[PDB]
Parts: structure tokens; C-alpha cells; sequence
RNA sequence: CGCGGGGUGGAGCAGCCUGGUAGCUCGUCGGGCUCAUAACCCGAAGGUCGUCGGUUCAAAUCCGGCCCCCGCAACCA
RNA sequence: AGGAGGUAAAAAUGUUCAAA
RNA sequence: AAGAACCUUACCUGGUCUUGACAUCCACGGAAGUUUUCAGAGAUGAGAAUGUGCCUUCGGGAACCGUGAGACAGGUGCUGCAUGGCUGUCGUCAGCUCGUGUUGUGAAAUGUUGGGUUAAGUCCCGCAACGAGCGCAACCCUUAUCCUUUGUUGCCAGCGGUCCGGCCGGGAACUCAAAGGAGACUGCCAGUGAUAAACUGGAGGAAGGUGGGGAUGACGUCAAGUCAUCAUGGCCCUUACGACCAGGGCUACACACGUGCUACAAUGGCGCAUACAAAGAGAAGCGACCUCGCGAGAGCAAGCGGACCUCAUAAAGUGCGUCGUAGUCCGGAUUGGAGUCUGCAACUCGACUCCAUGAAGUCGGAAUCGCUAGUAAUCGUGGAUCAGAAUGCCACGGUGAAUAC
């Protein structure tokens, strides 16, 4: 934060197929620490996706994922008090991180039923990238190019 | 809501009540036993129950019986 | 502008001692404004404790027409607030006559009640006060009767 | 805390031992499911005959020294402030500033 | 408001407790209470005895009482008879076999409680405080104290607005746990009012 | 006396001219920011429509008398 | 080292006397 | 305030006390004490009985009780701006001084500044400064690995019997237990840097750089807080502001705020089955089992003052099923009835159980707080206090993140 260097803590790979990326994805969707249940959702939801599209678990995932990955984003520069939003390329880590985050977010709404299904459908919409999550991505890209006058 | 091992009362009050009953509807009793539960024989009596700065008389109407005397002497005055 | 101390003494106990018992939730009536006159007669009320509804009064007798067991005697031992109807033969600033005598009088006068023109041209002021020595009552009343326009000036029950 | 109060305390104990514990049988076996008769009644009645105090419920457990009626760590029998005063002084055996 | 009572933190690691007896919660508090009694009582009795510290022990039913102090003479009394006097009264204080025993402390100037009594008693004698303070420090320091720090709190000098003044020479490492310290307190009772005294003494590092 | 205007939340003003449903601004009340008040921000209560009577299904509103205030006129005399 | 360029809108107030 | 029904209790109301509720002193009388009755809210008032005891001032008793008088007694009565004691706090921030010398007439500066470096006036270098002290760190406790010693009430691998319970022989290896110890030091290497301190990366390692936690809080600031822990100068009352008793009030309720618990559900509730803890407490106390009860509990009642026995089968979790987004099986408030226990006493004013009821609330305006690791969040356990009485506090472990550009 200040001077302190970060210790990019290691994340254990997912048990059913060592996808450390998905592992952290669970960690995002996870709530109150009941990781087992979180993992239960992520799985059944992932299967339902694989079932659905016809694509296998994770491969369908990143395909559904990249289609929401922000490339840039606003940031608040100022000069003594003159605050104004600034576009800036996102870190790849922070990139897919924000991707999963927004995905879980749009998943928070869209009251179909169980999270597994609601999430499944969100990623499914990402498969053709027209779901609510991508609405966030576009919005941020507008927040970029409709402000791309800073560097 | 409690003490189902003989409804609770007071020797001085009880005896004062019996003494009154067998003596007829005499002068109102002036007990401080707000703890005292009412008993059947009490009906008709006008026992006064101190409640801080009075004795607020209460006729022992039929209804009340299991009720403790305090419930008939409001203590905190308001408006 | 000058409108409980007189009843803060009853709230300080004493006065009424029904059948020889002290410190009771007594409280003076209204239709009858008992003072240590024809003694008084008590009446137990559900809430409010004992009601000192004066000795010999209709509403008291009504209660004598219902639950006699509730009825009880009354005493005094060691009197406040009353109302005296004092009808005037119309005023027009003649309330001043009433307003005049108030000085040497030492009782506080709470609510200055009145009325007049409804029918025969003649006012009918009534007055709440706070009596002390019962003698002082008699000491004052005549002065009220004295004023010529004051045809009526006796205690109202 | 008021010599009077400390005194009141002592008296409470005195009676708690001059009566109850040795006369608490009324409150005890005679207020049980056996002597259903008026006996049981008179018992829970002779109870009030006794002094209001004496009943251990009224014992306020004040600080042995000061008299303060609160923070009385039964274990030491002292009011928190005082149990500390002795503590830091080492007057209490094996009692040191916990730390882990 | 800040500083932890030195002796407290230095208990287990360096300085042994004034008491040394075991007891279950059963007869615990009682033993402690009696301890308090023998403490304050015996203190009053030996108010003039320049008493240092009075260790209390309970070796099974027994109730030993070591009394570190200056002048064993006035302590024990002639023929040591005054001891058995305190014996009788003390055992009557704990309803048990009080085994009193005394070890004279060699140098009073170094011991804290003894210094505090000096100071306090002197303020009680209406001597200016500053003189007594510098006096104690000179004495204790030259005598061999590796370091010392004395403080006087309160009205002092009859001033109408209480304040605090202090002194200290050489190393007096209070945070250094291993470092020994002899902290103690006493207080004057001048007609003006209570005037407290604290006094630290770094005698040795280990 | 004559002609016209007005009287509406605590205050100043719309709404009346074309009847049913009275709004804005400050002020007031509660919360927020602040070390604390102001400002600022969030939420809120408030007006028997001068008084009396009438027409109407309904009157703040259409009609009249009355009380008050302002404006105009009060000339040849 | 020699240098020029860009670079920070608004934001009031605090009753009087008083510690060796 | 670690725990207001009485008590506590300081406040109110009324009934009462006066050398007193409590202490030292002296005179006189009476052992102390114990039993039961009447009045009264009780205090106490009147007693009616009964008992007369361990050294002899052997005309005593030491005692304890009663009475008398004067000193006193007593105050939770004001003053924390008269105080001690003690605590919060800026702040675990890294600062704060002094001796001497020196510069300046002097208030003062220098040291402590400066280049680097650190979590740090930490350390190195330079410097009219040389040194020293309070601090910083270290020393301390806990945890993280291993070794040694000991083997019950703990442990079970190796063999045996096994009524499969470490249950019994028996085993000391192991988990563990509690002491005595090993280990971490920028010690090793690379590089950056002034061959300085140190810093960056790697090695070995349980542990890597102050490993994580805690305890420890400088000179002082606030004339902060407390005279109600206590102690104390003052001043104040002293047939009373002191003392006892009953009931009462501290729990009042148009309203405002702070701090928390329980929710608004589907990462869920509910029904059934089933998995893995730690840390504690305990005797006028924890209290199995067994029995009746829907239960709260009640009867009987072992073991236990404790690695034994009890509190006390953990819950989140997992398996299975149902409900299927409704104010809905969400929510549990509120309310009626019937009950339990503690306790003289549950009305004001207790905790808990059952049946019944079943509201607001459908993620909260402006604004605002906590949190960087096994933390937050979520989950249940226990303890102090305490007769009973927590969603508070104190402590315990389970599950276990996000992000630091």
C-alpha cells in the first residue's frame, strides 16, 4: 500500500480439475466462508454450462469469461482539486479478476432460482456475450473511449 | 406465572383478612403486601394496598383471585 | 397569567381518614365541591382510589343506588379549592367590582369562569379559588354579597 | 463504602447462619412432593415468620477490605481495583499479569 | 495513566512474590484476607521499626512471616521477647501457628520502601521536599545503586496547586524486564494533605 | 361617502379571472457534516383560505353585507 | 549541466477574566 | 455496573432511632446463649421461658449483652480547579532531555543536524561536538519445528485375547502432557551501495528476515476522568445531609442518538440421518444414568473438589427430502392461555418451555465504521459476574475470502 511490497498469496487449485483460476473464482463467489457450498454452486453450475453449450467445463468458462474482461477503465486524476476520470489499461490479473467479479454480480440478480442456474445462465449469456455482465464491460469501455483524452 | 407450590400470601395480611371476614366488612385493611396473591375469602373486602405514597383502596371484586395485589395499584404515574 | 400545591398536600398525605385509615388514594369530587363542611362521604372507584364525593349529594346517592359496598364514610382531622357562583346584574366593566375585592383576599383564583347575554341581560361569573381556613370562607363571602350588582354570591354545589 | 453498609453486611451473615441452613428444612423437604397436607402450606408460611435477612440471597458479597459491592472476584474476595492493587504488589501468590 | 506498576511485570521473571503459599478457591480468599490483616496490622505495630517488606508463607497449616527490615533490635524487642508478642497476636490473627522469623536488610538506603519512609516521614516533619529528594539520591547513588529515580507528587511545599517533581541518576531500564528494579510507594500526611512518593532503584541487570 | 384592488401555512407571494385537487421561497422540526455554530446535504409538519350569510351536488374560488389595508377621486364651490 | 513548457475553483466563525 | 425483584441502593414515601448500624474509653448490672407467643409493613414494642459454662482481680471471670454520660461516632454531603492512589489520551507516535565543552550579550543553538538506511534520534558514515539517560530493540509469555526426560486420570503403533470399548494384558514408539533444551544470527551465497549501515534475490530451513500474537505505553498534553474502590486537606450536617424497616423508584415514555442481536431468505428455512473442535468451570457446586413429563423440568441419584466424573451428542458442514420467490414453511415481534425453576417474594420487575398469535421488515436517506491473513465475514462453545437474571463483556476453537495499481 505505502512502501510495503505485496506477497501475492498462493491460491490452491480447484479439487475436481486444478483450475487455480476457477479456484479463485470460487473464492469470489464464496460468501461467509461456506466454501464447500460455494464450490457446490460453481460445480453444478459449471456442469450445467458444459451440458448446455456442448463445450467442456472450463474452456467454455474462459470463452464466456474473456467476453466480459475489461481492457481499460476509468481512474480519478485531479490537480489540486480538479478531479476528472481517466482511462487506463487494466492489469491482466486485475482484468479477469474484475471479469469474475462482475459476473458474480450480474449473477446476484436475475432471480431465476438457485445460484447454480442463475449463474449458469449468466455465463451462458457471456458465451454469446450479451448478458448483464458484458453490459458492465461495454459501459466501462464507454467510460474509456468517451473519455480517452488523458495520458 | 410461578410458585405452583401453594399460592403465596402473607401471615399478617392473611390473618388480618380472616380476622376481618369473621368480624364482618370492617375498616379497609392497610397492608403493604403488594406481593400478596388474592384468595377467595377476600371477595367483598376493600383492602388498601400501599403503592409508594398511598394505599389506593381496591374492592376485591370476583374476577380477581389469582392476581397479586400490586396489579391493582398502579405505581408510576404518567401524564 | 397566574393560572397543584393545594392538592400536593393531599399528595403529601393526611386529610381524609376513612374508617380511621390513613394515606389513601382519596381525591375530591366535582359536582359537589366538598370542603370540611357537612363532613363528607367516601366512595371507592376502580382506578383513582377513594373519591371524596362529599356527604349528601345526588351522584353520591346514585352510587347509593348501585354498589353500597363501595360506599364508605369520611372525616377530616387537620380543605382547599372551591367554586362560588356569583351572578351579576350584567357587568360592562362591572367585573371590575369582582376584580376589585380580590386583593386582601389571599386565596389564589384559578379559573375565572363567566357567561352573560345568552338570555336576560345579565352576566353570571363563577369563580374557582383555593380555600384554606373554613372561617376565611365566611370572612370573604359577605364582601361579595356587599356589591350592589351582586345579587348572587354563595357557594355553588 | 459506608461503615453502616459493611455493618449491615455482617448482620446479614450472622442471621443467615443463626436460622437458615439449620431451619431451611421448611424451604427444603417441607416444600417437596410428599406432605401435600396443610403442613406444606404452614411451612411456606412460617418462612416469612423468619427475619427478612438471613436468606443468603441478600448477601451482597462486598470486597473484604473496601466494601465496594461490584467487581467482586469471588475467588480472591476483593473488588477489582483492590485485587489489582495487591496483584501488582505481588501480595497475591503466583498471580501475575497474564500474557499470551 | 501510563506506566505499569514495575514490580507487577517483574514478578515471575525476576522478583519473587511477597507471599508464597498454595490454596484452592475453598480457603483461598480467606488466606489472602488474613495476609492483608497481618500486613497492615504488623505494619502499624512496626511503624517505627523501619520495616522493609513482610513476606508471608503457609507451609501446611503453618503461617510463617519473614520480615525484611532495618534495625533488628527494635524489631525483635529485648531478648527477642517482643517477637513472641507479635507471635501471639498474629497467630490470633490467622487462628494458626504463625512462625515469625526475621532477617535484617543490610542497607536501607538502597531499599525502596525504606527510602519512601525516610522521605515521607521527613515531609511529615515539615522539611522542604527538594532537600530530602536530592539527599536520598546522593545517598543511594554513592552507596552503590546502579541507578535511581524518585518522584514526589502532590501539594508539596504547601503549594496551592499540586504538581510533581523527580530525579534520576544512571541507568534505570524499566522496559528491560531482565533488569531488576525496586519500585515502591509511600505517602506523607502533611496538614496540607496527602503528598505521595514513588521511588525506583536499578540495583542490577540480571 | 364614491370607484377599484387585496386579505391564502410563522413571513412574502402563486393558485380565484375558467368552482371539486392550495403550490413556491425563506423560516420551523428531526437527522447528517464539523471540535462547535453558520452554510451545505437528507427527510418532515404546517394553511378552518379576513368574518358572516347565500347559490350550488361542491365555494380558497360565483354573490352580498360587514371589518381592515392600499390606490384613485373628492372639481366649477 | 543549460534550459523553456504544463501544473493546484469555492471553503465564514469561535462571549469575557483567568496556572508556581 | 463482572450482572437494580427484596437485598444491592446511594433516590422517594411513610413508619421509626438517637452516644446511635459500626470503634476505642469508663461506671453499673447481666454469662453468652437458646426456646415459643402477642401487636406491628417491619423496624422494634411487650414479653413468656430458659440457660448460668473452660482462670480465679477466688468481694473474680476474659467475654458477649443491656443501660447511663461525655469525648466521639457516622456521611455514597460539596470541592477531581486543593490532593495521593489510579486510568483514558495524542500514541507503541519515536521521540524527549541532561552533564560538559563550544557559538550567541541574551532568550537559545549545537548534541538530536546532514548523506544514506530502518518499523525506530535503528545503525553507518560525516559533523564543534564528546558522552549519558528515559525511551527503540533485547530480555518475558504464547504459538510455529525437532531433541531429551517422565507415562497417569492421556496415548495404541508392535505383537495377544477381543463380550470390538484401548475393553483387558501389555507396549513408551506416537498424538499428547509439562519441565529442561535446539534452533534464526542478515550466519551462507549473488548482486546494489562509499571496502559503511543496509537493502534486493536465492539456499538450507518448522521457521527469513522485528516469523505471526501479546505483555511492556518516554518528557509531557488535556488545570481530562474518579472525593461514589480507597486514602486525605479543606468546608459542611452531627435528636441530622447520619441509622433501621416496608413498599417504591433506578426497568417511568410524545421523542433523539450511540452500541449490539435477530431478519429481509433459495450461497435459504424446515424434516430425517450423519462428521471433525478448542478453550475453560466445578462441591451449602458441576450432577451422568435411570424414571414420568411435549418440554422448560421433577424424582431417585453415581462419579467428582478433578487429562478420571459432570457441564457437554458442537454448529456452520455433509447426505437425503420437501418448500420454488410468495411477505410467502421468509421474519420472529407483539399478544392470550397454560406451565417450570431460582428465590421470603416474580404486580410493578426475572430467565425459560408449550400451545396460540404471527406485526415491521422485500438489503435501508444524507452520511458513516471495521478490516490486509488464517484477518474480515459467518458458526457455535465456555467463563467471570451470579440464588436466578445477557443479544453485553472476557476468552475458545470451526469455516475461511476479496484487494493493496
Amino acid at each position: 500500500p505505502r512502501r510495503r511490497v505485496i506477497g501475492q498469496r498462493k491460491i490452491l487449485p480447484d479439487p475436481k480439475f486444478g483450475s487455480e483460476l476457477l479456484a479463485k473464482f470460487v473464492n469470489i463467489l464464496m460468501v461467509d466462508g461456506k466454501k464447500s457450498t460455494a464450490e457446490s454452486i460453481v460445480y453444478s453450475a459449471l456442469e450445467t454450462l458444459a451440458q448446455r453449450s456442448g463445450k467442456s467445463e472450463l474452456e467454455a468458462f474462459e470463452v464466456a469469461l474473456e467476453n466480459v474482461r475489461p481492457t481499460v477503465e476509468v481512474k480519478s486524476r485531479r490537480v489540486g482539486g480538479s478531479t476528472y476520470q481517466v482511462p487506463v489499461e487494466v492489469r491482466p490479473v486485475r482484468r479477469n479478476a474484475l471479469a469474475m467479479r462482475w459476473i458474480v454480480e450480474a449473477a446476484r440478480k436475475r432471480g431465476d432460482k438457485s445460484m447454480a442456474l442463475r449463474l449458469a445462465n449468466e455465463l451462458s449469456d457471456a458465451a454469446e456475450n450479451k448478458g448483464t455482465a458484458v453490459k458492465k464491460r461495454e459501459d466501462v469501455h464507454r467510460m474509456a473511449e468517451a473519455n480517452k483524452a488523458f495520458a | 406465572r410461578s410458585l405452583k407450590k401453594g399460592p403465596f400470601i402473607d401471615l399478617h395480611l392473611l390473618k388480618k383478612v380472616e380476622k376481618a371476614v369473621e368480624s364482618g366488612d370492617k375498616k379497609p385493611l392497610r397492608t403493604w403486601s403488594r406481593r400478596s396473591t388474592i384468595f377467595p375469602n377476600m371477595i367483598g373486602l376493600t383492602i388498601a394496598v400501599h403503592n409508594g405514597r398511598q394505599h389506593v383502596p381496591v374492592f376485591v371484586t370476583d374476577e380477581m383471585v389469582g392476581h397479586k395485589l400490586g396489579e391493582f395499584a398502579p405505581t408510576r404515574t404518567y401524564r | 397569567q397566574l393560572q397543584y400545591t393545594p392538592q400536593n398536600r393531599s399528595k403529601d398525605n393526611g386529610r381524609v381518614v376513612v374508617e380511621g385509615v390513613g394515606n389513601l388514594m382519596h381525591h375530591i369530587a366535582r359536582c359537589c365541591q366538598p370542603i370540611p363542611g357537612d363532613e363528607i362521604v367516601g366512595f371507592i372507584t376502580q382506578g383513582r382510589g377513594i373519591s371524596v364525593h362529599r356527604a349528601d349529594c345526588e351522584q353520591l346517592a346514585e352510587l347509593r343506588s348501585h354498589a353500597p359496598e363501595r360506599i364508605v364514610d369520611a372525616v377530616w382531622g387537620e380543605g382547599y379549592s372551591l367554586v362560588v357562583r356569583v351572578v351579576a346584574n350584567d357587568r360592562s366593566g362591572l367585573l371590575r367590582d369582582i376584580t376589585t375585592i380580590l386583593a386582601n383576599e389571599k386565596v389564589n383564583v384559578l379559573g375565572v369562569a363567566s357567561r352573560s347575554d345568552t338570555k336576560q341581560q345579565l352576566a353570571t361569573i363563577d369563580m374557582t379559588i383555593e380555600i384554606y381556613n373554613l372561617q376565611v370562607l365566611g370572612r370573604v363571602l359577605g364582601k361579595l354579597n356587599q356589591v350592589p350588582d351582586v345579587i348572587d354570591a354563595r357557594r355553588l354545589h | 463504602a459506608k461503615q453502616s453498609m459493611k455493618a449491615r453486611e455482617v448482620k446479614r451473615v450472622a442471621l443467615a447462619d443463626k436460622y437458615f441452613a439449620k431451619r431451611a428444612e421448611l424451604k427444603a423437604i417441607i416444600s417437596d412432593v410428599n406432605a401435600s397436607d396443610e403442613d406444606r402450606w404452614n411451612a411456606v408460611l412460617k418462612l416469612q415468620t423468619l427475619p427478612r435477612d438471613s436468606s443468603p440471597s441478600r448477601q451482597r458479597n462486598r470486597c473484604r477490605q473496601t466494601g465496594r459491592p461490584h467487581g467482586f472476584l469471588r475467588k480472591f474476595g476483593l473488588s477489582r481495583i483492590k485485587v489489582r492493587e495487591a496483584a501488582m504488589r505481588g501480595e497475591i501468590p503466583g498471580l501475575k499479569k497474564a500474557s499470551w | 495513566g501510563q506506566k505499569v506498576h514495575p514490580n507487577g511485570i517483574r514478578l515471575g521473571i525476576v522478583k519473587p512474590w511477597n507471599s508464597t503459599w498454595f490454596a484452592n478457591t475453598k480457603e483461598f480468599a480467606d488466606n489472602l484476607d488474613s495476609d492483608f490483616k497481618v500486613r497492615q496490622y504488623l505494619t502499624k505495630e512496626l511503624a517505627k521499626a523501619s520495616v522493609s517488606r513482610i513476606v508471608i508463607e503457609r507451609p501446611a497449616k503453618s503461617i510463617r512471616v519473614t520480615i525484611h527490615t532495618a534495625r533488628p533490635g527494635i524489631v525483635i524487642g529485648k531478648k527477642g521477647e517482643d517477637v513472641e508478642k507479635l507471635r501471639k497476636v498474629v497467630a490470633d490473627i490467622a487462628g494458626v501457628p504463625a512462625q515469625i522469623n526475621i532477617a535484617e536488610v543490610r542497607k536501607p538506603e538502597l531499599d525502596a520502601k525504606l527510602v519512601a519512609d525516610s522521605i515521607t516521614s521527613q515531609l511529615e516533619r515539615r522539611v522542604m521536599f527538594r532537600r530530602a529528594m536530592k539527599r536520598a539520591v546522593q545517598n543511594a547513588m554513592r552507596l552503590g545503586a546502579k541507578g535511581i529515580k524518585v518522584e514526589v507528587s502532590g501539594r508539596l511545599g504547601g503549594a496551592e496547586i499540586a504538581r510533581t517533581e523527580w530525579y534520576r541518576e544512571g541507568r534505570v531500564p524499566l522496559h528491560t524486564l531482565r533488569a531488576d528494579i525496586d519500585y515502591n510507594t509511600s505517602e506523607a500526611h502533611t496538614t496540607y494533605g496527602v503528598i505521595g512518593v514513588k521511588v525506583w532503584i536499578f540495583k542490577g541487570e540480571i
